[PDB]
């Protein structure tokens, strides 16, 4: 529930559970001004681990 | 103040620094290419 601006949605049937709600909540704006910071640093540091 | 070289191979060399390697992207398109028309071919049939 921290800020995490990479948070990834949970897709499909997925969707449709109590944990997978509340992560696809914590991501919708609010049209109250955002100030949600994208982040700066996401490209010169590359995980490609799979 | 008034004084007083055309290398296609170079597109790869900055996979490993700010990652621009487009033979990744190539590979990956093949692969998927294969991998759409084998699949519709076997459900095909």
């Amino acid at each position: 529930l921290s800020d995490n601006p990479q948070r990834q949605s949970v897709s499909g049937p997925l969707s449709s559970t109590v944990y997978g709600f509340v992560n696809n909540s914590m991501m919708v704006q609010l049209p109250g001004q955002p100030g949600i910071k994208p982040l700066t640093f996401a490209n010169l540091i590359n995980f490609k681990v799979d | 103040n008034r004084g007083g070289q055309a290398d296609p191979t170079k597109s790869l060399q900055a996979a490993g620094s700010s990652s621009s390697g487009v033979a990744k992207g190539a590979l990956t398109i093949l692969g998927g290419q294969i991998c759409m028309l084998g699949l519709q071919k076997q459900l095909q049939a």
